[PDB]
């Protein structure tokens, strides 16, 4: 993770042009998307990890 | 203060630190895995930094102060930031420990590798040790120096860019 967002910093725009054209591919590309939230502070987490604590009531 | 009041999380595997005034036994383990060569949870650096950040802001706008009698000085130059050169001061005398003035008259913070922690235990210092403590500008502690000699970008990647803006 410490070479990650260096490689997340360089290759982003290519990375989400994948979840916009490979239909096959995206379901897997996304899990590999970083992004701020509020709760995250000034770090980027994973969508997968947003889910980790997702509250018992949010469908969404 | 919003980040750490937000705890993101809260303590780490080496330091064990209190809300302000760390104990001379957590600064002294803080040193200790810097020889191991950790590093601080950004929550609990930040607390440090925003409390040490306050204190400076409070005091005196310029420093002059009439030295005491039975008290030795222990001065720096430079002293680019290394943690043998940490540990190797403290061959050189005691502990500055509210016991002897301890001047730091120096550039730190640039041209070697543990130089964002060579200020990080300093500023704890300086917030147990006030009266008697002085940390002094070098030039190359300035925002440029950073750039140049690369710490902008070292502590960027070691942590993320505001706390190299606090730094600054
Ligand atoms: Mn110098
Ligand atoms: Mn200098």
């Amino acid at each position: 993770k410490e070479n990650y967002k260096k490689f997340y910093e360089a290759f982003s725009k290519n990375l989400k042009l994948g979840i916009h054209e490979d239909s096959t591919n995206r379901r897997r590309l996304s899990e590999l998307l970083r992004y701020h939230t509020s709760q995250s502070g000034d770090e980027m987490t994973s969508l997968s990890e947003y889910v980790s604590r997702m509250k018992e009531t949010q469908k969404s | 203060l919003d980040i750490e009041s937000m705890t993101i999380e809260d303590e780490y595997s080496g330091p064990k630190l209190e809300d302000g005034k760390v104990t001379i036994s957590f600064m002294k383990e803080l040193m200790q895995w810097y020889k191991d060569q950790k590093k601080l949870h950004r929550k609990c650096a930040y607390q440090i930094l925003v409390q040490v950040k306050e204190v400076l802001s409070k005091l005196s706008t310029l420093v002059e102060t009439t030295l005491k009698e039975t008290e030795k000085i222990t001065v720096c130059g430079d002293t680019h930031g290394q943690f043998y050169d940490l540990l190797n001061i403290f061959e050189l005398n005691g502990l500055p420990s509210e016991t002897n003035p301890y001047i730091f008259n120096g550039d730190f913070v640039d041209r070697g590798s543990f130089s964002v922690e060579v200020i990080l235990t300093l500023f704890g210092f300086k917030l147990l040790y006030p009266d008697h403590f002085h940390l002094l500008r070098g030039n190359a502690e300035t925002d440029n120096m950073n750039q140049i000699y690369g710490f902008e970008g070292e502590v960027k990647a070691k942590y993320t860019a505001q706390m190299y803006e606090l730094f600054s």
